[PDB]
C-alpha cells in the first residue's frame, strides 16, 4: 500500500514523497451525510477536491484544517419497556418520556463556523475567481437522508437540518455576536437506508439522556448548474453516496502488486 | 590551464588524428579521470570521452582514448567533414569539479573546395536620408579558412571606416565572413564605382557598384 | 529525451549583476545534478560550477566563490519519470573579462566517478558587459541577385545594421519558410556596431505564387521590422 | 545500505541490487492468524493469500524452467540483443531504476522469457544428456 | 560481451486491485461489546506499523478511480446484514 | 517439435523429453480470477486450486529429497536393475511412450523412489559432510 505524504495533494496527480505499509492508519467507519464526522484532518491547508470541478453534477468533497466542534444532545430522559413477543424473541419499545420534553439538537460554536468558512471560502476562490463572490444557501429537496445531516450516537439516529448553517455571501474582504448556532434535529429509529430495499433496522431505545460531542472534518457540496459565470455560484450540501465518505480517509492510498522478476544484461557465463 | 594540450591539429579525409592532454604532476593524468568535449565555437558542445575511454552514449566507435602515466590521447578513426572543429579535454575526481585543457583546433582537408559567393551592396534611399553610407560584401561558401578584403574608391584603396568579420563556419560545413567599408555622403557623392575585392588563395572576387546606378 | 531552455539575451554594465534562468522539462530535473560553463574569448571556456538539486549541494570554482550565486525550484512532476524544475543563476561585479556565451548542463549519472559531467547541453545565452547603449537597427531590403542564369535562380535578403547590443533572430514570412535561408553573421566597427544579413534563393519563376516577407525581432531593444523584398530584380544575368 | 522494504525503489538498479533478499523476504509471509471462525469474511482475505501462493509459485516455476534457479542473482547463457535497450554498461545500473528498465523492455519483454525457456533448457537439458556420457 | 542476467527481488510493482485485509485494533478484547462494526474478524494490530518512505519515487494516484473506496464499500454492507441477521424480526409490528 | 501442451503423449520418449517445459508450465497456473465473492461456490474451486498445490509440493518434496533438485532432467547414482523392463537402449527412448513406461514400471516402482530417498541422500550427504573437512 503506497502512502502519499506531502502536505498539499490534489488527489489526482503525481505525489512526490510516497511511503509504503501493510497496514493503513486508523479509519473509523462513520455514516453521515452533509457533515463528515470524527474524519482526519488535513495538513496545513483546507483541501477541495473533486472527480471534476467544471462539471456540476460531480460533488465537492471539502477536508478541514481546524476541527470543528459540535454537540448533539437528545435531551429526553427516556426508559424502555422489554414486552415478550413469541417464545425467544423480546421487542425492546420506547417507554413513557420521564421529565420534560424538547427537540434533540446539535450545537456548532458560531466563532469557529465563521473562521472556517472564511477559511473555506479563500480555497474555493482559487478555483472561481479572485476577488469574486460565492453563496451557499440550504438544501434543495428530496430524500431525508440527502436534505439533512443524518447520522448516528449511542443508538439514535439525529436527522438534523442544517439550514442555520448556510445563508451566507462573501466580499472579497468580509461577509454579509450570538455564542452559539444550534440546529433543530428529529430523530428516526427505523431506516431504510439498505441498499437492499428488501429490509429495514429497527433502533432499539436508549434508557437515558444522550449527549455525544464530535470533530467535524468535511463537507459535500454540489453547485448549481447553469449559466452562472458572470453572476455568482452556490455551494448546497449533498451526498448520498456512501463512497464519498470514504474518498476523505482513502485518497492518500492505492494497492500495488510486486512484480520482482526483473531481467538485465551483464557480463558472465556459465559452465 | 596548466592542462596543456596540442598546438594547432589538421588532417586528412578518412584516415586517422591524434590529440593530445597533459600537464603537471599536481592536475596529472596518473590517478585522475580524463574527458573529452566536442566543441563548436558558439553552439551546443557535445561529451563524447568520458571518465577514461568509455565513450559517451551515441557516440560512434570511431573515437577512442587512452590515458598513459604522464599524458591522455585522443584518437579518431575516418575523419568527417563535421569533425572539423575545436576539442577540448577535462581532468577531474569524484569530487572535483572540471578543469579545461588549453584547446586544440582540428582541421579535416582533402575535401571539395568551395568557390566563394561574394556579393557587394549599397545603402538605400533611408540611409541616404540617414546621412550615412555603408557598403555591404557578404562572404560565404568558402573551404579555407582565409580570406582578405580590400576596399577601392574609384579603385584607389581606402583606410579609414574599413571592417572586416572573422571566418565563420556555415551549418553546411563551409565557412562565411563578411565586410563592411563607412562613408559619408561627400564622399559618396564624389566618386564612380565601388570595389571590393576578396583575395582568395587560389582566385580572386571582385564586385563593383556606382552611386549612379 | 531532455529538452533544456535557458534564458533570454540582456544586455548589462560593468560591476551591475544579471540573472539567467535555465528551465528543464523532459526529466528528472533532481536527479541529476546542474553544471554551469561560460565561453569568454579573453580566456577560453571556464567551468563555473555545479548544483545538486536534490541534496542542496554546489561546487564552484575558487575564482567564482565570490560573484557567483546559484539557484534551483522545487521539480515540478509531471509524470511519474518527468518534472520541470529550474535553475537560476546570478552574477554580479561584472567586467570586461565576463562577455561571451553562457551554458547550463545536465549531470552524467546519478552514481559512479563521473556524475557531475555536463552531457544535454542548453541551447545558450550570450551576455555582453558594456557600458554603451541600447541602439535599435535599420534594416534594408537586399535587390535580387542572379545565382544561375541556366536554372534560373535569384537571391534576395534583408539587411539588419548598426545595432550594439545582443544580435537578433529572423524569421521568413512568419517562419514558413526555411529552405534556402541563409543568415550572416554580425561585424565589429571602430565604434562597437554589430551588423549582420541574411538571404534566401528562390526560384525565380517564384515571383507571381509566392510573397516573401522578412521578420526581424531584436528582443533587448524590444523592437521588430516586417520588411517585403521588392521582387523586381536588377542583375543583367537574372533580367534575360 | 538497507533503508527497508522498497528502500531502493529510485535508487540506480545497481544499488538496488544490493536489497534483494529484502524485498523477497516481506512478500511471501505476510502471516495473518486465522484462528477465530467467522463465516463469510475469511473466504475473501483466505482466496487472497491463496491466490498469492499461486502467483509465487508461478515466478518459481518461471524461474525453475530456466537454467537460473537458485532465489538469487544469476546468470544465463542467452546473449543480449542491441534491439533491446540500445544503451551500453553503467548507463543502465547507474542512471536507471527498475521501474523505468521494465517500461522500455515491455516492448520487448514478451519474447525474452520464451528466448530463456526454450534456446536454453530445451537444448541445454538435450546437450547435457548427450554430454555426460563420457 | 554482455547476456542477459534475471534478478529476483527487484522494487517493481504495476497497480492493481485485490482483497484486503481489516484491523482488530488491539483493544477489542477490552472491549466486551461482544461486537463492534469488524471486532467479529479482523486480526489484531502488528507492534510497530512498517511505515517505510521511498526515496526519488514520484507515484501517480487517483482517489477518484481506487478499488480502495469499492472494498469498503462493499464490506459495510455485507457488514450491515451479517450484523442484522440473527438478530429479532418485527414483522407482527406491522399492525 | 513442439505440437503444444501434451503434445507427445504418443511419440517416443526421446521425442517427449524434447517437451519437458511445456508441460511444466500449464500445470501449475491454470490461473481463475475469483475477485467477485459468491458464497458457497468457491469453496469448491478454491479447494480444487488448494490440493493443486498440495500435490504440487508432494512432488518438489520428493524432487527434493532425492539427489535429483533442478525442475530439469537430472541424473542420480543408483544403479539400473535388469529385472526392472529386461530391454536394451534405444529400444526404450525410441519405440515406447511414458504412458507404456509407466505401465511395466507400476510393477516394481514403489521400491525405485526408496531407493532413491534412503539409497542416496541418507548416505550420500552423509559421505558430504565426512568427505568435505579436508
Ligand atoms: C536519489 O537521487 C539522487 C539524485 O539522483 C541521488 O543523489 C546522488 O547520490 C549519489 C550517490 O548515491 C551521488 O554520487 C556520489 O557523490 C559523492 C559525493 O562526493 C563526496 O565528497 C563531497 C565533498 O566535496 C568535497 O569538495 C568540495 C568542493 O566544493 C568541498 O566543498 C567539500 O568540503 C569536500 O572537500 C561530500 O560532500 C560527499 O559527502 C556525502 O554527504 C554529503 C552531504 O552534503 C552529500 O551531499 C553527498 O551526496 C555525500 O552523501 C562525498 O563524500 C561521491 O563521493 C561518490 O563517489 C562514490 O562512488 C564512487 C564510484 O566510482 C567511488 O569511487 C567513491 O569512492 C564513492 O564511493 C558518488 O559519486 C550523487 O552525487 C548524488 N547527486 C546527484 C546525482 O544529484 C540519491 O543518492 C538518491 N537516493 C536514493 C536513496 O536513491
Ligand atoms: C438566513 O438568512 C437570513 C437573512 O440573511 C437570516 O435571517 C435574519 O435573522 C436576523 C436575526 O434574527 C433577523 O433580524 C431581526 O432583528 C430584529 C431586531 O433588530 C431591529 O430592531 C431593533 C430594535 O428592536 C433595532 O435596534 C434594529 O436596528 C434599528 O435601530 C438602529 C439603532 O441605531 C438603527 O441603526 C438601524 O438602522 C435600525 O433602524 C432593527 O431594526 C428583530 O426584531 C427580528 O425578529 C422579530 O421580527 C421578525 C420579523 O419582523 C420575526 O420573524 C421574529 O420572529 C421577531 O418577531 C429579527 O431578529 C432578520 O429579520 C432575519 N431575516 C429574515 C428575512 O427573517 C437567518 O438567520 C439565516 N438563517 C436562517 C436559519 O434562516
Ligand atoms: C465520534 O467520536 C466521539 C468521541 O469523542 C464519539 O463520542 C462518544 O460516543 C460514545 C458512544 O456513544 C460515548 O460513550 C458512551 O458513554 C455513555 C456515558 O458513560 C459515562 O460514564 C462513563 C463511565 O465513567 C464514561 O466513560 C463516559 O465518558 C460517560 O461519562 C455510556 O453509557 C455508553 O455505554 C456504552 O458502552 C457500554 C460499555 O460497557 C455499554 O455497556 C453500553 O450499553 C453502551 O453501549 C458509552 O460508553 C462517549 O461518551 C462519547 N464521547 C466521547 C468519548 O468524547 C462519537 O460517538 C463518535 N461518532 C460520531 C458520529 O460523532
Ligand atoms: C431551506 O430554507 C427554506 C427557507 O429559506 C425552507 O423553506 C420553508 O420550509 C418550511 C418547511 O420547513 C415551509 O413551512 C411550511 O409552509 C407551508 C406552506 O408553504 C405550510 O403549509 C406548513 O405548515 C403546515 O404544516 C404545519 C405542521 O404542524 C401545520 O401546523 C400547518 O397547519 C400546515 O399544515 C409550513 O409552515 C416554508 O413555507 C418554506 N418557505 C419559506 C421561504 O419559509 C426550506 O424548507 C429549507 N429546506 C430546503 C430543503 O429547501
Ligand atoms: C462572522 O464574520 C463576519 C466578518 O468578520 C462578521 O461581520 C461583521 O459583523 C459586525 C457586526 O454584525 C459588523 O460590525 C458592524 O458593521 C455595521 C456595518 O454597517 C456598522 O454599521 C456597525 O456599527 C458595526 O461596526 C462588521 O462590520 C462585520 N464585518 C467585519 C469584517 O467585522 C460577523 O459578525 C461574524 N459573525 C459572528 C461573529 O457571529
Ligand atoms: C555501445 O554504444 C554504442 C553507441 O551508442 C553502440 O553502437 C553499441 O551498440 C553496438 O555496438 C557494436 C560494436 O561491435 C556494433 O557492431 C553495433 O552495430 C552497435 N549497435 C547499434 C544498434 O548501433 C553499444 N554497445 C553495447 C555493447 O552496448
Ligand atoms: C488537479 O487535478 C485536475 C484534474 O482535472 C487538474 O486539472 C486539469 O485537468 C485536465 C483534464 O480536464 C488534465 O488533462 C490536466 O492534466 C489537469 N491539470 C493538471 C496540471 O494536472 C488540476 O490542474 C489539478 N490541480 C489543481 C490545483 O486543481
Ligand atoms: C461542547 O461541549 C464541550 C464540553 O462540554 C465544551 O467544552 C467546554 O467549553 C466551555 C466554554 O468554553 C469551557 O469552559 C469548558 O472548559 C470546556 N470543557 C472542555 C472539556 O473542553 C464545548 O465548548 C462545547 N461546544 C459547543 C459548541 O457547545
Ligand atoms: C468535466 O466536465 C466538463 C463538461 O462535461 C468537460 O468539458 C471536462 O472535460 C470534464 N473534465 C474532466 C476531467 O472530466
Ligand atoms: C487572488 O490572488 C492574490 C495573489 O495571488 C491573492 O492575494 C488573493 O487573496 C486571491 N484572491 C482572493 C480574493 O483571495
Ligand atoms: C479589501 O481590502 C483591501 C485593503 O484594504 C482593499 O484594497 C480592497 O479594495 C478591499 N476589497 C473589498 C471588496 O472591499
Ligand atoms: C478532535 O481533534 C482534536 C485535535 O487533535 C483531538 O484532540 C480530539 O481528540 C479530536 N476528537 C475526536 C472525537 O476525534
Ligand atoms: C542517464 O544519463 C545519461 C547521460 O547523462 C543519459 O544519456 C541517459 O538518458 C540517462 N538515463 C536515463 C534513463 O535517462
Ligand atoms: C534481436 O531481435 C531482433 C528482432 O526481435 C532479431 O531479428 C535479431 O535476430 C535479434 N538478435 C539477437 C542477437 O538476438
Ligand atoms: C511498443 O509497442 C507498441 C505497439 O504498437 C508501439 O506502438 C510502440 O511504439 C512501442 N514502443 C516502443 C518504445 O518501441
Ligand atoms: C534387482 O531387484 C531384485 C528384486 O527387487 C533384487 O533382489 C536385486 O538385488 C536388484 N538388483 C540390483 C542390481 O539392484
Ligand atoms: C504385477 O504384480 C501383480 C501382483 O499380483 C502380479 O499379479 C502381476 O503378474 C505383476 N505384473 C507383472 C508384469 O509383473
Amino acid at each position: 500500500i503506497l502512502k502519499c505524504k506531502d502536505k498539499k495533494f490534489n488527489g489526482t496527480g503525481p505525489c512526490p514523497s510516497v511511503s509504503t505499509v501493510q497496514c493503513t492508519h486508523g479509519i473509523k467507519p462513520v455514516v453521515s451525510t452533509q457533515l463528515l464526522l470524527n474524519g482526519s484532518l488535513a495538513e496545513e491547508e483546507v483541501m477541495i477536491r473533486s472527480e471534476n470541478i467544471t462539471n456540476n453534477a460531480k460533488n465537492i468533497l471539502v477536508q478541514f484544517n481546524t476541527p470543528v466542534q459540535i454537540n448533539c444532545t437528545r435531551p429526553n430522559n427516556n426508559t424502555r419497556k422489554s414486552i415478550r413477543i413469541g417464545p425467544g424473541q423480546a421487542f425492546y419499545a420506547t417507554g413513557d418520556i420521564i421529565g420534560d420534553i424538547r427537540q434533540a439538537h446539535c450545537n456548532v460554536s458560531k466563532a469557529t463556523w465563521n473562521e472556517t468558512l472564511g477559511k473555506v471560502v479563500k480555497q474555493l476562490r482559487k478555483h472561481f475567481g479572485n476577488n469574486t463572490i460565492i453563496r451557499f444557501a440550504n438544501s434543495s429537496g428530496g430524500d431525508l437522508e440527502v436534505t439533512t445531516h443524518s447520522f448516528n450516537c449511542g443508538g439514535e439516529f439525529f436527522y438534523c437540518n442544517t439550514s442555520g448553517l448556510f445563508n451566507s455571501t462573501w466580499i472579497s474582504n468580509t461577509s454579509v455576536s450570538n455564542d452559539s448556532i444550534t440546529l433543530p434535529c428529529r430523530i428516526k429509529q427505523i431506516i431504510n437506508m439498505w441498499q437492499r430495499i428488501g429490509q429495514a433496522m429497527y433502533a432499539p431505545p436508549i434508557q437515558g439522556v444522550i449527549r455525544c460531542v464530535s470533530n467535524i472534518t468535511g463537507l459535500i457540496l454540489t453547485r448549481d448548474g447553469g449559466s452562472t459565470n458572470s453572476t455568482t455560484e452556490t455551494f448546497r450540501p449533498g451526498g448520498g453516496d456512501m463512497r464519498d465518505n470514504w474518498r476523505s480517509e482513502l485518497y492518500k492510498y492505492k494497492v500495488v502488486k510486486i512484480e520482482p522478476l526483473g531481467v538485465a544484461p551483464t557480463r558472465c557465463k556459465r559452465r | 590551464s596548466v592542462l596543456t594540450q596540442s598546438a594547432s591539429v589538421s588532417g586528412s579525409l578518412g584516415q586517422s588524428v591524434t590529440i593530445s592532454c597533459t600537464g603537471p604532476n599536481s592536475v596529472c593524468c596518473s590517478h585522475k579521470s580524463i574527458s573529452w568535449y566536442q566543441w563548436p565555437p558558439g553552439r551546443a558542445p557535445t561529451l563524447i570521452i568520458y571518465e577514461d575511454n568509455e565513450r559517451a552514449p551515441g557516440i560512434s566507435p570511431r573515437f577512442s582514448g587512452y590515458k598513459s602515466y604522464w599524458s591522455a590521447y585522443l584518437t579518431i578513426s575516418d575523419l568527417r567533414p563535421e569533425d572539423e572543429t575545436t576539442y577540448y579535454c577535462c581532468s577531474y575526481t569524484h569530487n572535483s569539479g572540471c578543469v579545461f585543457g588549453t584547446g586544440t583546433k582540428v582541421s579535416v582537408l582533402g575535401q571539395s573546395k568551395a568557390n566563394p559567393s561574394v556579393t557587394l551592396f549599397p545603402p538605400s534611399s533611408e540611409e541616404l536620408q540617414a546621412n550615412k553610407a555603408t557598403l555591404v560584401c557578404l562572404i560565404s561558401d568558402f573551404y579555407p579558412g582565409a580570406v582578405t578584403v580590400a576596399w577601392k574608391a574609384d579603385s584607389s584603396p581606402v583606410k579609414a571606416g574599413v571592417e572586416t568579420t572573422t571566418p565563420s563556419k556555415q551549418s553546411n560545413n563551409k565557412y562565411a565572413a563578411s565586410s563592411y567599408l563607412s562613408l559619408t555622403p561627400e564622399q559618396w557623392k564624389s566618386h564612380r564605382s565601388y570595389s571590393c575585392q576578396v583575395t582568395h588563395e587560389g582566385s580572386t572576387v571582385e564586385k563593383t557598384v556606382a552611386p549612379t546606378e | 529525451e531532455g529538452q533544456l531552455v535557458q534564458s533570454g539575451a540582456e544586455l548589462k554594465k560593468p560591476g551591475a549583476s544579471v540573472k539567467i534562468s535555465c528551465k528543464t522539462s523532459g526529466y528528472r530535473f533532481n536527479f541529476y545534478h546542474i553544471n554551469w560553463i561560460r565561453q569568454t574569448a579573453g580566456r577560453g571556456p571556464e567551468w563555473m560550477g555545479w548544483i545538486s538539486p536534490y541534496s542542496g549541494d554546489k561546487n564552484l570554482a575558487p575564482a567564482f566563490q565570490d560573484r557567483v550565486i546559484m539557484t534551483t525550484d522545487t521539480e515540478v512532476p509531471v509524470t511519474s519519470f518527468t518534472s520541470t524544475g529550474a535553475a537560476y543563476m546570478e552574477i554580479r561585479n561584472l567586467k570586461f573579462d565576463d562577455t561571451g556565451t553562457y551554458f547550463c548542463a545536465k549531470g552524467l549519472l546519478r552514481d559512479g566517478s563521473s556524475t557531475w559531467l555536463p552531457y544535454l547541453w542548453g541551447q545558450g545565452t550570450l551576455l555582453t558587459v558594456s557600458s554603451a547603449s541600447t541602439k535599435g537597427p535599420s534594416v534594408f531590403p537586399l535587390a535580387p541577385s542572379s545565382k544561375s542564369t541556366s536554372g534560373g535562380t535569384a537571391a534576395l535578403g534583408c539587411l539588419v545594421k548598426d545595432y550594439f547590443p545582443e544580435p537578433v533572430t529572423v524569421s521568413w514570412n512568419s517562419g514558413a519558410l526555411t529552405s534556402g535561408v541563409h543568415t550572416f553573421p554580425a561585424v565589429l566597427q571602430s565604434s562597437g556596431l554589430y551588423s549582420l544579413s541574411s538571404v534566401v534563393t528562390v526560384p525565380s519563376s517564384s515571383l507571381g505564387t509566392q510573397t516573401y516577407i522578412c521578420n526581424v525581432n531584436h528582443k533587448p531593444s524590444n523592437t521588430k521590422v516586417d520588411k517585403r523584398v521588392e521582387p523586381k530584380s536588377c542583375d543583367k544575368g537574372l533580367e534575360v | 545500505v538497507f533503508l527497508g522494504f522498497l528502500g531502493a525503489a529510485g535508487s540506480t538498479m545497481g544499488a538496488a541490487s544490493m536489497t534483494l533478499t529484502v524485498q523477497a523476504r516481506n512478500l511471501l509471509s505476510g502471516n495473518p492468524d486465522w484462528l477465530p471462525d467467522m463465516t463469510v469474511w475469511g473466504i475473501k482475505q483466505l482466496q487472497a493469500r491463496v491466490l498469492a501462493v499461486e502467483r509465487y509459485l508461478r515466478d518459481q516455476q518461471l524461474l525453475g524452467i530456466w537454467g537460473c534457479s537458485g532465489k538469487l542473482i544469476c546468470c544465463t547463457n542467452v546473449p543480449w540483443n542491441s534491439s533491446w535497450s540500445n544503451r551500453n554498461l553503467s548507463e543502465i545500473w547507474d542512471n536507471m531504476t527498475w521501474l523505468q528498465w521494465d517500461k522500455e523492455i515491455s516492448n520487448y519483454t514478451q519474447i525474452i522469457y520464451g528466448l530463456l525457456e526454450e534456446s536454453q533448457n530445451q537444448q541445454e537439458k538435450n546437450e547435457q544428456d548427450l554430454l555426460a556420457l563420457d | 560481451n554482455l547476456w542477459v542476467t534475471v534478478y529476483y527481488g527487484v522494487p517493481v510493482w504495476k497497480d492493481a486491485e485485490t482483497t484486503l485485509f481489516c484491523a482488530s485494533d488491539a483493544k477489542a478484547y477490552d472491549t466486551e461489546k461482544h461486537n463492534v462494526w469488524a471486532t467479529h474478524a479482523c486480526v489484531p494490530t502488528d507492534p510497530n506499523p512498517q511505515e517505510i518512505h521511498l526515496e526519488n519515487v514520484t507515484e501517480e494516484f487517483n482517489m477518484w478511480k481506487n478499488n480502495m473506496v469499492e472494498q469498503m464499500h462493499t464490506d459495510i454492507i455485507s457488514l450491515w446484514d451479517q450484523s442484522l441477521k440473527p438478530c429479532v424480526k418485527l414483522t407482527p409490528l406491522c399492525v
